[PDB]
Parts: C-alpha cells; structure tokens; sequence
C-alpha cells in the first residue's frame, strides 16, 4: 500500500510537469511575442517600435538588474568598505575621526564627476558615512579614544581604523560601480523581462 | 556629451565585428600584429591599443545625432 | 575561516566567491579560478576517496527504539482524536469543519 | 406544499372560491374547502456565527 | 507549421551539428570541445588577407 | 416561496463571503476583512472600513474604482506576491516594465491578441502571432502599410 | 564489477567513466544489424527491372 | 437611519471640500477641517437636513485664477436623476451666471439623462459623482500616488527638455476616477510622484487622451 501511494504522488509530480511545460511554453511564447517590441534609447527613456515612451526611465532609477549586487539594490556598503580597508590597508596613516570623516565626505562627494550621479544614491551614500561614523564614535566613546592621536595603547586604534585614503577609494569604487550598473541603451529590455518571467 | 561616457557591450561587440570584417577584405593595420591569423584578435588589439578609425554615431529617439570616437570613450 | 559549500560555491544567491572576483576584478579572474576549482577538486576528490554504501544508510538501535516509540505514540493520539470524533465532541479548528 | 386529489391524483392548486379559500385540481371538479389553519414550515438552516480564524 | 512560426519566425539553417553531450572539466568554462568527424563538415568562409 | 428565501436583507450584493482575519503581531493582535467578493467600491464605502488602506487582487476592479496608477502598482504588488510564495525572487524593475507597458495607454490592456492588438500597430506582427488571416483581409481592406520599425 | 566512487570528476552529472581494458576484452561490445530491401517488379507492359 | 447617513452626508461634504481645495479653489481651513459635531451643529437629522438645497454650495470660487469664475456643488435627493431635473439645475446656473457644476447623486443617473449632461452646452461643464464613490478621497489613498496638474509652461519645458510630442506622452483616459476627481480635459498634462522603495521619487508625466 507505502509503495502504491507513493507510485501515486509520483505519477502526480509527473502530470503536472507534464502540464506546466506546455502551460509555461505558450505563457513563454505569449509574454515574449508581446514585449520584443521594447528597447532601451540612448536618452535613458524606454520606447516602442511606434516612437511611444512606455516609461522616461527603467526601473525609475536606470539600473541593470544582472548587475545588481544587494538585494534590489546597487551596492552592499557593508561589504565594500570592508573589501576596501582589506585590499589598501595603509599603516603610515592615523585613523580618523567622527568629524574629520564627515568633512572629508563631504569634499570629496562636491567634486564634478560626482555632480553627474543621481541625487539618491549621493543620499545613501550619506547615510552610510555618518552611520559608520556614528559606529566609530560610539567606539571611541566607549573605549575613551581621543581624536588627538596620543593615546598610549595603539591597538585601540585597529578596532574601527579609517583612512582618507580608503575612503576616497570607497567613494570612487562606489561612483564607478554606479556608473557602470546603469542600463546600458540599445539593450532589449522588453525580451530580457519576458524570459526573466516566463522562466 | 549628454549620453553615458562608457561605451556599451553593444557599441563593442559592433565595433569589433566591423573592424574585424575590414581586416579580413584586405583593410589596413595599425597595431603591427604579431603572429595574429585571426581578424577578430587583430580587432580586439586595435581596440584594447585604441587605435580603431571608427567613430560611433549615436541618434537620439527624436532624430538629434552625436559623435563619439573609439579612443575618446571609454572601455573596461 | 569556514568552510566551501553551495552557500559560498554554490549558484543560489549572491555572496558566491566568485561573483565577488566577477565584480571586483573582472570576469578573466573569475573564469580562471573557476578553472582552477574545477581542475583541482577533482584530483583530490579521487586522491582521498568518496564512496556511498549500505552501511551508510542504516539505522541504528537508538534511532529504531526512537522510531517505535514515537509511531506508537502517534498511533495512540491518532486512535484518541478517532475516538473523540466519532464518540462524543471534538475541538473543532477556526475556519474549518470538524472532518 | 404538494397535495393531490384522491380522484385523479394530480396537483391541488389554492384558489379563492364563493365562500372560503379551496384547494382545487385543474382536471376534475374535484374541491376541497379549508376548515382550520394549514402551515408548512421548512427550517432552513441559518447562518452561523463563523469565526476569527487567523 | 505555418509560413509565420515554420518558416518566418524559426527556419531551419544549415552549418549546424546535433551530437550527445559528455563531461570534461579539463576545459575552460568558455570552451567547448567539438569532434574532429563534425569539425570537418561544418566549414567557416576565411577571407585571404596580407 | 422558492425565490423569498433567497431575497437580501443585508450587505453588499456582490459579496459572497468575508471573514475575519487576525495578525497576531507581537506588539499588538489586529483584525482585518478578507473579502471573497468583486466590488472594491462597495466594500471601502461601508461604514467602518479604511478605505484608505483597501486592496484588491481584481486589477479591473482597481482601475475601475482608483485609477489606472492605482492598477500599476496593484499589478506590481500581486506579480511580486504570486513570485514570492513560490521561493523564487525577481527583480522588481522587470515587473514594473511590464505594469507599465500595460498600463500605458490609460486602460489595463492584457497580453491576450486583443490587448496585443490593441496595444501595437504592426499588421506583421498580429498576422504572425495569431488570426493571420483575419488580421491580413482587415490590413488589405483598410490598407493600412506597415512600417519596418 | 562496479565500484561506487568520484574518479576524475568526469562522472559529475549522471556520467560513468568506463574501463578501457574492460571494453577491450569484450565487455559492452555490441552488433547493430540493418536491413537493405530492393524489389524489381514486372510492369503493366511487357518489360523488367535487370 | 439618522446615525450613518448624516455620517455620509458630512463624509461627503468633507470629501467634496478636499477635491475643491485641490482643484484650486478657495476653502477655508474650518470648512477643510470640520468635525462630526460641526455638521450635527449644522443638521443633526435626516429630515431637518436638505439635501437638494440645505447643501448646496455657491462660494466655491477660483481665488488662484480668477474671483469672477464660480463653481456649484448639487445633492439632488432622489435617487435616480432625471431630465427635469437636469435641465432645472442648468437654468438655475444660466440664471446665477455658472458654467462649472457637480452633480453629486444618489444611487445613479439614466442613461438618457447621462446623454443629456454629456451635450448639455461646451459653456455650461456639468460633472457626475456618486456618492459612493465620494465616501472614501482617492487622493488618500496608499495606492494612488500624488498627482499634480501641470500648466502649459511645465508641458513646453518638459516637451522641450526630452524633444517629445504631446501625442508621445503616456495616455490616461478622461473617465479615470483621478481624472474627474480633478476634473482634467483633453491636452492637460499631470505631473505623478510614485514613492519608491527607498527615500526617493519616480516622476512620470501622462497626457489625457
Ligand atoms: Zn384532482
């Protein structure tokens, strides 16, 4: 009896495989044969064949989804700077301050190739710094680290260990990844959504 | 200048091919290839040294047009 | 620290080892360790050794007084819900009917 | 409800005749006038109070 | 089996092989290995250049 | 007798049945109506119900009653929801361009051969995927020329 | 004699890696027989397939 | 009866007053702002209360555009409208010197009465709600983003910024509840706001067609 009802439920995944191939092919072919139409312009504005705009930007922000790092997102912060402080470690440089990495933050985000970017990626970017210089004085405060740079115990130092320089790199991988996760013009974007659903 | 500095995988891939068929119709060199019996490797050298004589024309959707060199975009 | 598995080698989601290469230092690097994974593991895999056999998947004396136990159980409580439907008033669950 | 004539067996309709309502059937002159009061009820079932499932 | 889906939107093409597949990890993931019977058969046009 | 038994006393014609759905939160257990019903309208103008936060998972009903923006992003919602209970993740960016190509000439057009129809222009097109010959004697009557775009 | 192991991780997906020695002394070997029919057959007038 | 539906009644008259303070129209902050205890002042009960004339409004005037142009708010009591009465609404606005009026029924309106208000004059603009629809503000609603009409200098810039055409722009039909809700014709543009995941906007543009 075990085995009858197991030959049953296996004969029951099979019929429905059976069916959703079928099922999914026409769904495919359906899907497909209605958005082939869609492409990317070089204006950041996805059109028809007709000239009609479907929407003045994809995704309302004009990111390409394959190189989407996060989860729906561009970047994993997080993991870039720890991916930063591990590939340039710089121990001939002193760590900064709360203070001091906000206001290198901020000199370097006014320059002119960061003018170009979106305006709410720059925002996130924000949040991440003063979050992580919130950590670092929360550190600091905790462990009585002064900002002077005399503290007799060094290591103190290596708990959250900052360096202009690492932040510029940061700030530039960021900018770079950004610049190159855009959706790129000329891309069939209406065929990748289609198999993106269908499958 | 409006449109993304980066040059796209499509602007690539039909840069290469071009290239790579002019090589093979007897085109001219520019990179003094070293053993290279393929015309697609000669392309991507020409591409990699910057020394493709193709300047890409991108249209906008409404008719506007703009002209970009191979060496002054960008490539990864 | 730690150790490789489809979490990390696998292709189920991001945080794979080599997605991080792909996006960090180009795609050559990556399909190169890639090779390498795939040339190396296979030698050592064959230089240790890995077999399945019966005694592999056969249970114990713990596990099989385990297993009687809890059918015996569950036999009871299953006889005891029977008895309670069919002979008397059984606590009926929210939103559905008493079977 | 359903009743049927002992005559022909067929259905008695309720109609209002010259004295008193009368069930009457439609193939004979077949009558039959109503005495005391005739009901049929069907208790049908109500709706319960279904609950907070969740 | 129409013109439109049979011989419009998907046509058969020809310098095209159909063969079992088998495993080798000794190649890269960007190679494939094709045998020496199809290699012979399916032909590549080379334009004879300087 | 047979039609009195089933004459409405109280509620919403269109609805069948609504029951009383509880979210145990831990920081507080709240009560919200499940409505096995079509008419959207209806139910957020009765007396008690938030018809600020009122959904629907009929995206006729929603752009019906709040609108075609309001059908987008119920679209999205449903498409995201459907995705997820099945474990398998996809981006949002590609469901949104689908919302929006069907939501683009002010009314839900589905991806049937009539909204695909309605939607594009191409005699090709709508000959190749289906009614060849209709849609070809309809083109020739109006003649319609087709472009190659 | 089947031995129940990774080797060469050329047996990933469902793949068997068979003895070289073993396929020599016979095992697997296989005949595949074919038939070629042919009909000369008399037609209406008085003439024959030769 | 006479707990929900002067409930409705004040509802309605709140709804209304938010639609007129969108579509520009001058407001006060009391009539914006009123509580149920306000309205009972007014009318506590069914029969004391009018629909047809008790809440009729007639101070609603564009105050951003123009003082002069005039705008009134109908109730008609019974619950299906007919010609007569449609044409007794309009001699009334012919007689005050409106061209703008809502129409705010009951349960509907006939189909010939409808044919009626569609041809009635290109002057005199007659617009029909329900009060159904009236109970609930689309605007509030968390699915319905924010939508702002643009005036004709916001088109060019914005025809002139992407090189488009008017007919370019996504499509949004008249009959949309937003667009009656705002009363938006043939060629306006609006402006729409969807909120995003993150703290950012997505600004899109359709064009009534
Ligand atoms: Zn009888």
């Amino acid at each position: 009896t075990e085995f009858f009802f197991h030959t049953m439920a296996g004969r029951e995944g099979l019929v429905d495989t059976a069916v959703k191939t079928a099922e999914t092919g026409y769904m495919q072919r359906r899907l497909v044969k209605s958005l082939e139409d869609l492409c990317s312009q070089y204006d950041l504005t996805v059109r028809s064949s007709t000239g009609d705009i479907i929407q003045f930007i994809y995704g309302g922000d004009g990111l390409d989804p394959a190189a989407m790092e996060g989860k729906d997102e561009p970047l994993e912060f997080k993991r870039v700077l720890d991916n930063i402080k591990a590939v340039f470690p710089c121990p001939s440089e002193p760590a900064l301050s709360k203070n001091e990495l906000i206001l290198t933050t901020e000199s370097i985000m006014k320059k002119s190739e960061f003018l170009c970017c979106q305006d709410s990626f720059l925002q996130e970017i924000k949040k991440f710094i003063k979050g992580v210089s919130e950590k670092i004085k929360k550190t600091r405060d905790k462990y009585g680290i002064n900002d002077n740079g005399t503290t007799e115990p060094r290591v103190l130092y290596q708990l959250d260990r900052i360096t202009p320089t690492q932040v510029e790199k940061f700030l530039e991988t960021c900018r770079d990844k950004y610049m190159r996760a855009q959706m790129e013009p000329g891309s069939a974007v209406g065929a990748l959504c289609a198999q993106s659903i269908g499958e | 200048r409006i449109t993304t500095p980066y040059m796209t995988k499509y602007e690539r891939a039909r840069v290469l091919g071009t290239r790579a068929l002019q090589i093979a119709m007897c085109a001219p060199v520019m990179v003094e290839l070293e053993g290279e019996t393929d015309p697609l490797l000669i392309a991507m050298k020409e591409l990699k040294a910057r020394k493709i004589p193709i300047i890409i024309r991108r249209y906008l959707p409404d008719g506007s047009y703009e002209d970009w060199g191979v060496d002054e975009l960008i490539i990864t | 620290s730690g150790s490789m598995d489809k979490g990390t080698l696998g292709s189920g989601s991001k945080n794979n080892i080599f997605y991080i290469l792909l996006r960090d230092w180009g795609q050559n690097e990556a399909a190169d360790a890639m090779s390498r994974l795939a040339r190396l593991a296979p030698v050592y895999l064959s230089n240790r050794g890995f077999s399945i056999g019966i005694g592999d998947v056969t249970p114990g004396q713990g596990l099989l007084k385990a297993k009687y136990e809890l059918l015996n159980a569950g036999y009871k409580k299953c006889d005891e819900y029977i008895e309670a439907l069919n002979t008397g008033k059984l606590q009926q669950q929210p939103g559905c009917t008493a079977e | 409800m359903l009743l049927f004539c002992p005559g022909c067996g067929n259905g008695l309709i309720v109609e209002e005749g010259q004295r008193c309502h009368r069930f009457a059937c439609n193939t004979c002159p077949y009558v039959h006038n109503i005495t005391r009061k005739v009901t049929n009820r069907k208790y049908p079932k109500l709706k319960e109070v279904d609950d907070v499932l969740g | 089996q129409g013109r439109f889906r049979g011989n419009l939107s998907g046509k058969r093409v020809d310098f095209s092989g159909r063969t079992v597949i088998s495993p080798d990890p000794n190649l890269r993931i960007d190679e494939v290995a094709v045998p020496v019977h199809v290699a012979k058969i399916l032909t590549f046009p080379e334009k004879v250049n300087k | 007798k047979e039609d009195l038994p089933k004459v409405v006393v109280q509620g919403i014609p269109e609805v069948s049945r609504a029951v009383i759905h509880i979210d145990e939160q831990s920081g507080k257990e709240k009560y919200k109506l499940l409505v096995e019903g079509d008419n959207l309208r209806a139910v957020m103008a009765t007396h008690g119900v938030k018809g600020t936060r009122t959904t629907s998972n009929n995206t006729y009903e929603v752009e019906k009653t709040l609108g075609i923006e309001a059908a987008r992003t119920t679209i999205i919602n449903e498409i995201q929801y459907t995705m997820v209970n099945h474990g398998m993740s996809i981006d949002r960016r590609h469901v949104m361009l689908l919302s929006d190509l069907m939501t683009y000439k002010g009314e839900v057009l589905g991806i049937t051969r009539f909204g695909l129809a309605k939607m594009k222009e191409s005699v090709l097109m709508l000959a190749s995927f289906e009614k060849t010959a209709d849609h070809l004697f309809d083109a020739a009557y109006f003649g319609q020329k087709d472009s190659v775009c | 004699t089947v031995a129940v192991m990774s080797y060469s991780g050329y047996d990933i997906e469902d793949a068997l890696v068979l003895n070289k020695a073993s396929l020599d002394r016979g095992f697997g070997r296989c005949l595949v027989y074919k038939n070629a029919k042919c009909t000369l057959k008399r037609y209406t007038n008085q003439t024959f397939d030769k | 009866d006479d707990e929900e539906e002067t409930y409705r009644l004040w509802k309605i008259r709140k709804t209304i007053m938010q639609l007129c303070h969108d579509r520009g129209y001058l407001v006060t902050q009391d009539e914006l702002d009123q509580t149920l205890e306000e309205f009972k002042a007014q009318s506590g009960d069914k029969p004391s209360e009018g629909r047809p004339r008790r809440t009729d409004l007639t101070v609603l005037v564009a105050h951003n555009d123009d003082p002069t142009d005039q705008m009134f708010v109908f109730f008609p009591e019974e619950p299906k409208v007919g010609i007569k009465t449609i044409k007794v609404y309009c001699q009334r606005m012919q007689e005050e010197n409106i061209t703008r009026a809502l129409i705010v029924v009951q349960q509907g309106m006939t189909p010939s009465a409808k044919q009626s208000l569609v041809d009635m004059a290109p002057k005199y603009i007659l617009e029909q709600f329900l009060q159904q629809e009236l109970l609930i503000n689309i605007t509030e609603h968390e699915l319905v983003p924010e939508h702002v009409v643009m005036t004709k200098e916001e088109v060019t810039e914005l025809l002139a910024r992407y090189k488009l055409r008017e007919n370019q722009l996504p499509r949004i039909q008249a009959g949309d509840p937003v667009a009656r809700y705002f009363g938006i014709k043939r060629g306006q543009v609006v402006k729409i706001i969807r909120p995003s995941e993150t703290a950012g906007r997505y600004i899109t543009y359709r064009l009534v067609q």
